[PDB]
């Protein structure tokens, strides 16, 4: 199925992946279209961050939904 | 966890799990100033500021501003677009909404002036007027983070009884906010 995940800038990535997927995975198919290493990534849905060892499904996350991308912060 | 070190530089990890920490205490302690309140996650506050309008209305909806009387919203400096720029600076921003007519972003910088700018573009962003706010400041390269957690949490204090908002007199312990995360 199709997910997309949108960029702080408005862009968007277009992922193919299954309901098993883990958050974790999905974080792989990011690095795998963009580069950014995993742990640089945070995945936000509904407003809530995903936990790497959950999947999709455990959020309720179905086909076409959107997620959010925002890379880490420091200071 | 996440577990900080001594001199470790707080992160978004950091700094939201304080604010959920602390979001369930005021719900157990003052359940009616919880329900008044929004700790914004530091991820969905950047959101908030994105250039792209779509991605800040979707970080408002999260919000929910339109029924809160405060907004607490740590500041990060970190780029929108690069990668590499991953932050290098925490500020606190205190939107009261209370007298819907005059809204005022009230900034807590424990560097004054350093993110004035992103300030700025926030309290636009919830229709607030931005205020420069006192807050001690920082006296090591560290600590901005703690600033931030802590000065949340005794304006938190305040605002339950009736206030002052002066931070001047505030007493960091990064050594507490270690245990609160370990535990």
């Amino acid at each position: 199925m199709q997910i997309f995940v949108k960029t702080l800038t408005g862009k968007t990535i277009t992922l193919e992946v299954e309901p098993s997927d883990t958050i974790e995975n999905v974080k792989a198919k990011i690095q795998d279209k963009e580069g950014i290493p995993p742990d640089q990534q945070r995945l936000i849905f509904a407003g809530k961050q995903l936990e790497d060892g959950r999947t999709l499904s455990d959020y309720n996350i179905q086909k076409e939904s959107t997620l959010h991308l925002v890379l880490r912060l420091r200071g | 966890g996440p577990v900080l070190g001594p001199t470790q530089w707080l992160g978004d990890e950091h700094i939201q799990r304080d604010y959920e920490l602390l979001a369930q205490e005021l719900q157990q302690n003052n359940p009616d100033l919880a329900a008044r309140t929004r700790f914004v996650d530091p991820l969905i506050a950047q959101m908030l500021r994105s250039p792209s309008k779509e991605v800040a209305e979707r970080a408002l909806g999260w919000v929910r501003p339109g029924t809160a009387d405060f907004l607490f919203l740590p500041v990060s400096d970190a780029s929108d677009t690069d990668r590499h720029q991953r932050g290098s600076h925490w500020s606190l921003l205190l939107v009261d909404r209370r007298d819907r007519g005059r809204r005022v972003a009230y900034h807590y910088d424990s560097t004054q002036g350093y993110n004035d700018g992103l300030a700025a573009e926030l309290a636009g962003r919830l229709d607030a007027n931005l205020q420069q706010a006192p807050i001690r400041q920082q006296q090591n390269s560290y600590d901005c983070g703690v600033f931030v957690l802590d000065g949340t949490r005794e304006l938190v204090r305040r605002l339950a009884a009736r206030p002052d908002l002066n931070l001047n007199n505030l007493v960091i312990s990064r050594q507490e906010l270690r245990d609160r995360l370990g535990a």
